[PDB]
């Protein structure tokens, strides 16, 4: 959910978010 | 071929070599942990650990299509990165090791042949810290600063020019204005100003002037 | 259109304007003489006299196929160039005027669309003088030095790289090592180091840092 | 003649020497 700690900045996440977005 | 793990306990050498071939067989969380641990303790490893991290990352993607190890590594680094100021206080040596390691990861670990954008701001955060007047007065940190700029300075600029520009303003500033910047510190900053201005390469003549 | 001769006696303005249209009608020896004379006395003219000298040189080649004026000018300059050290002693102002004028001639007066090789060593002789520690301590001379490097530094390097390289070693040396180099002197030298290293151009970011 | 003062370094000369040589 928006603003939840699952969304809190996480390098591991950001990289997956980039990998699939590319 | 050489991952530079000679600084490691003999048992851990076996663990690391194992992870390279058969990631699934080992605790990748404990493997990332011993790598980050050691990276903050040994300077040669901090500037080279990227090789072995990449090899493992690739091995896991091949073998199980997983990126667990990549993930434990990035999150453990993020934690050290968040605690950077405290670590600097405790040990300048550890802090320059942290920066060297983060920057080595930015260089080696790619994401679809592209740089991890997750590390762009955190690397600039680290280099801006080094460019501060309390850091510049230490040749150890200046050395660290110009090592990263030599290695990934070019890549970093492509991701974000605005930051690189403002960073180099701090470098000129320290150069001209600071008085407890040492002779070595001055030689290091001047070389890096020329280095960037030349498009992130060392001219033949600069090579002669600066280096043995 | 503007040759910048407003500093001249009204009679001499007429002489100079005449020489531009009808060289054959005037004493080209006395015309070159009043140009060199004034060039050592007025700073704006010293950096701009090349325009009018070129116009006259071309006018004579067109009209009579002669290069008398070119010849009187070059030989009178050579005489001032030979007496450069004495002139510097007498007046720093005159000496920076001499250098600006010689370098302006090197820029403007070409020889079959190529630079006069006769002036290559004499210009380096002048700039090496400016790079000396007794000259660098004077912002007036440093200003002079970087003006020439900005304007013809590129052309000069093409003719002779070895000299440019050794010259810039003196610039780095003064920069790092000299203590009676002033703040302005430091800003001027650092900009020119970046300027050359960037291939004789000013980066956008440097433009912001150095200049208003 | 070789070594004579007519051959002594002269900017005016050097430029003519270059102009015709080019």
């Amino acid at each position: 959910p928006l603003g939840s700690m699952s969304r809190i900045k996480n390098w591991g996440d950001e990289v997956e978010e980039q990998e699939m977005r590319t | 071929e050489d991952y530079k793990i000679q600084s490691f306990d003999l048992e851990t050498q076996k663990l690391l070599k194992t992870a390279l071939k058969d990631p699934g067989s080992v605790d990748l969380e404990k493997v990332s942990s011993v790598i980050v641990d050691q990276s903050l303790k040994d300077q040669v490893f901090s500037r080279e650990a990227g090789r072995i991290c990449y090899t493992i990352v690739q091995a896991e993607a091949k073998q199980t299509n997983g990126s667990v190890f990549r993930r434990n590594l990035l999150n453990r680094l993020q934690q050290e990165f968040k605690a950077r100021e405290e670590t600097r206080k405790r040990s300048t040596q550890e802090w320059v090791c942290l920066v060297s390691f983060i920057c080595n990861i930015f260089d080696y670990l790619k994401v679809n042949n592209m740089p991890m954008v997750a590390l762009v701001h955190p690397v600039y955060d680290c280099l801006f810290r080094l460019a501060q007047s309390d850091a510049l007065k230490n040749e150890e940190e200046v050395d660290c600063l110009v090592l990263q700029l030599h290695r990934i300075g070019d890549q970093l600029e492509k991701m974000n020019v605005q930051l690189m520009d403002e960073l180099f303003n701090l470098l000129r500033d320290g150069f001209l204005l600071q008085e407890d910047l040492s002779s070595m510190g001055r030689l290091l900053l001047l070389e890096i100003l020329e280095f960037r201005a030349g498009g992130w390469k060392l001219s033949d003549t600069a090579q002669k002037y600066y280096y043995s």
